[PDB]
């Protein structure tokens, strides 16, 4: 009953919640494939501006078994399953590395929000993608002191 | 005049002891291997030569045993190790004289498997050689 | 009746986003391997048997993939990881159905590869199997 | 048509410069291969597929001491020694043109092989393709 | 007031015997350890209970070399090098008495110390019990 | 004044990324460690040693890590590897600075720590040195 | 104001079920260990923080199990194991309420320790902390 | 809700299935728990003299996280579960080496009935175990040809 | 038109410099090629009695991928080029470890000087190739005190 | 009242018998002690020119718990003791490995000599490998004896 979408093949990715999926939709996952888990890792980064949580949820976990129909199962046996609502700051970095990444959005049972992710080559990374990297690292730094470190990538930038 | 050859390589990550399913079949002439039972029903008697590599999970696990299996009799294994948990093929390569109906598949003997969806990396590979 | 099998090591030592370019030409039945294009140009449809080792450059780097590719479309892959900087293989073997006019030869996905004089350390062989 | 294919693994350890005789004979089709002379005698001349895998065994070596002393004299001494058994793949294949009478053989150029009393570890395996 | 206590680990590897020279010092009251110094030394006398942790890294690559001659040319080449990276941390702890002017150091008396730049996998801490 | 110290014995065994949560309490001065919490809430600000073993498990893993982390920041780590998959201690012993309510715990990054039941074989402890 | 203090490093090597005898008394401070007994006779009621570190001899046996209990029972333990007969630690650290008449002394279950002169490879140390 | 009962601190020891556990209780468990997990090695014997299987079945499962208190979940997620009324010989040697086993009388929803369990050294068992050991091994040896190595460990007797 | 030599299948040698090459050749490369850049490296050894570099240059440098012949070009890319004229002292040794070495003789446009190599199996050396090494590394030493540490071998002699 | 001596913080030294004790005294031991016994390793040689079997008696045994004051009992249960008078050759050697080494001059001298080795186990010094090679060449020049005593990884021209 879920809907899905499969966006995979690509580098950098900047997205709406309400591109996604709309509110006529109960429940619905968004799914994310690194290329290669072994050449490239995954690097994201959100905005939620004014949020709503009374209305629906949001979920992020990572999968490998090709596991994304028994995502209630999943939810029963926590897998690396966290949300973003209860987080603090809308800076938030999550860096992840598994074969699969599913957001899900649920309702329980809005362009405001921004999300984005980025793919890192472990040795060699493009000079776009670690610059991007810098960007959103200062973002992190301008805020306190937040743990914007977070195994700092050889990028090296000013 | 048999013409048998398939080559599949891994879809899924395999842990624990047990028959590793190849499902992604680039080449399956013949059709006597079927990724449901990960097995190689071997219809017409002969000789086989069969090649496996299979990847060690990056970052999970450190030496990774598996075993080519015909019937219930291991025939060929490797050992891939790594304390550092990189990556490192296990592979082999091995001629059988297959009987009729017999089944050859892989079985790891602990350690935990690694497979590109596409990447194809992990691969078993065979094809008749003679004819009996 | 079709004879056509080729064997080729590695000559120069080749590092990045290039293909790979055999020169050492062992065994060359039918002349369809060109060393110098470093690839195998199918004039005979049918089923083939590639088998490539590439041996990481020891000292520098740490990761090297060797990713074999039968005209654009990668078809198989391998990858080769040592911390302290040792001599790892990054190998693989893959059936493949090539019919007429068909291009296939091993891309290097990052890294550099051993420069063998002629040591042979690289090798790359391949024959067909059935005719089409 | 020729009729010659084998597989052999390895069950006595070997060392020094010494050439390898893999004697667990899986399959001798052909009878050219003498398991305890781990050699192959081509008695009909074409083009053979060949191929090796052995696995290298580490030998145990390792140790560390540490030491406290107030301004020179010893008040503690600790040690730290393991060993562990340093296993990975030294494998490769080839296509060889062999006429009659030649001789194909592994020879060790230093190092350590493991070897598997029936575990099957280190294997060679060849078997012809043309007819000469 | 004692006020003496300091904690340090290790980010550079040393060799020989040279003295550990901990310099993540992550308390460092009292200012009785000094980084450059690598050494305790002792400005309040009295009794110290002091105890250090070192992680070995073993440097015995191994390394094997595999060749397949005919009739002694040499056709093909393999290369397994590799070290496992032995890891057994060494330690303990000592209750020394010690008075004004006195001096303490970690010595490593042959072998490797692994050097972890932020995990601090090898530790060297002490405190004052006493005053004298 | 402040009379904090704490000793307690690891009773259900724990595996994969997760914090531990020491249960055989045997000393528990101040009552600043809750059993299940796993955890270590500092009421008293000063200056603290917290020492702690853990036994791997045996028959299952070759390698576990073992981190300390005051608050998030990892402040300790001790690795535990032996190919024999025999048991080795992964200990460590630490000296803090704890602020108020900054809470200590052992998190358990990757390998399968051990399950004694009165045989207390790894433990974690600590108690204060100085009062701020 | 109380002050009770002492370390002893290893003499003789002790081997079989019996308590553990160190002998090199380097600092004793209220003279409450006793040497010949080998075992600590508490007169003062407080927390005591006992550590012990003991090396299994090599060569000989594959397990070395170290009890430090009080009065008759275990109230820590300690296993040192390695498959070659290398060297390990069994060590712990115990925080122990003893209240007055309590003897504490480190028991060895089956195997043999290590017997070093003055290398004070196997050490044992305990001070109080609190008085009750 | 189940009857349980916890033996431990004992070396050698023989009961009865009804011994442990009457006719009364439907379904209940008897709980051993071995006194040292890297020392000591658990060695079960069991013969079953014409066993009624028909009234109720017998299951034996190893467990180490004390939670025998959800041993229906266990019988879901199938951990190491044996069964005692397929088994073709009264004599059949099993070798469980854990912390805890536990053996479940069940009602579907007595003398001849013998049960014993050994603790021994994997390094150097005493004497008397090794006797003991020795006269379980003798009896599977002169069952037919069973599999009577049961890892056959350093004691060795005429 | 430059004349070289391709000389392999020793392991010590001796040579001058008016062997390998005469005044009459204006521009003039000699090669060595390391048998195999794994299990062996290679150590120079050169000796200037008055050498003169106001008539000619000597220069060393080594190269991978065949560009013996595209000398100029790689003066243009400077890929480690020494030169034993500048020596302050005749014996002067330098750690070539690569695939190939190259000496240039080129005319700005003899017995007296001795050029010799070694190669050593960096695991188990010989006891003639240790045993040279050992005549040659007092020799430096015996000199002032120079850098004869050259990575002191793991070779086993006095 | 047997005499002893403790002989130790020594590396290599050549002695004879007449010096280690006079033929007044009836039986008496020599002791030597291994400061180390996990990092250094011990080798003994000796040398009989001659040597009196009738008169005397040698014998050479490893202690590891300070009981060389009652020899007797470890006599009686033989505790790896070895006689040197039944040896074919003077150079007979012997790779003695523990933390304590005694050799019983026994009534049932220049002539006899005696030396002992310590060696590092990982990285030998110059002396003692140069030292190693010396008696090595000596037992083969000696027919062809098992010199190897454990091959040192040792290698010298
Ligand atoms: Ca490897
Ligand atoms: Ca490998
Ligand atoms: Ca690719
Ligand atoms: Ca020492
Ligand atoms: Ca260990
Ligand atoms: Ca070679
Ligand atoms: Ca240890
Ligand atoms: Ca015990």
């Amino acid at each position: 009953f879920w809907c899905s979408t499969l966006v995979k093949g690509v580098i950098y990715g900047s997205y709406s919640v309400s591109e996604m999926f709309p509110k006529n939709f109960t429940n619905c996952t968004w799914t994310l494939e690194n290329p290669d888990p072994t050449k490239y890792s995954i690097y994201l980064k959100f905005s939620k501006k004014d949020l709503s949580c009374s209305n629906f949820s949001l979920l992020a976990y990572q999968f490998d078994h090709f596991s994304h129909e028994k995502i209630k199962d999943l939810l029963r046996k926590n897998h690396s399953i966290m949300q973003l609502c209860n987080s603090k700051n809308a800076f938030v970095f999550l860096q992840y590395d598994k074969n699969f990444i599913q957001i899900r959005r649920v309702f329980p049972t809005d362009q405001k929000s921004f999300f984005e992710f980025l793919v890192l080559n472990k040795v060699s990374p493009s000079q776009f993608g670690c610059h991007v990297l810098c960007t959103w690292l200062e973002s992190c730094l301008k805020s306190r002191t937040e743990s914007c470190g977070i195994m700092y990538t050889k990028c090296t930038c000013p | 005049v048999p013409r048998v050859a398939f080559y599949a390589g891994l879809k899924n990550p395999h842990e624990g002891y047990e028959v590793l399913k190849f499902d992604d079949v680039v080449t399956n002439l013949g059709n006597n291997y079927d990724a449901a039972s990960g097995k190689f029903t071997c219809n017409i008697p002969g000789t086989y030569f069969f090649t496996y590599h299979v990847l060690m999970r990056g970052g999970d696990g450190t030496s990774m045993w598996a075993d080519l299996c015909k019937n219930g009799q291991v025939r060929a294994s490797a050992i891939a190790q790594d304390a550092d948990q990189n990556y490192d093929y296990a592979s082999n390569s091995v001629i059988l004289h297959l009987d009729a109906g017999d089944e050859v598949f892989i079985k790891l003997d602990g350690g935990k498997a690694h497979g590109g969806n596409s990447n194809k990396y992990s691969t078993f590979s065979g094809f008749i050689i003679y004819s009996d």
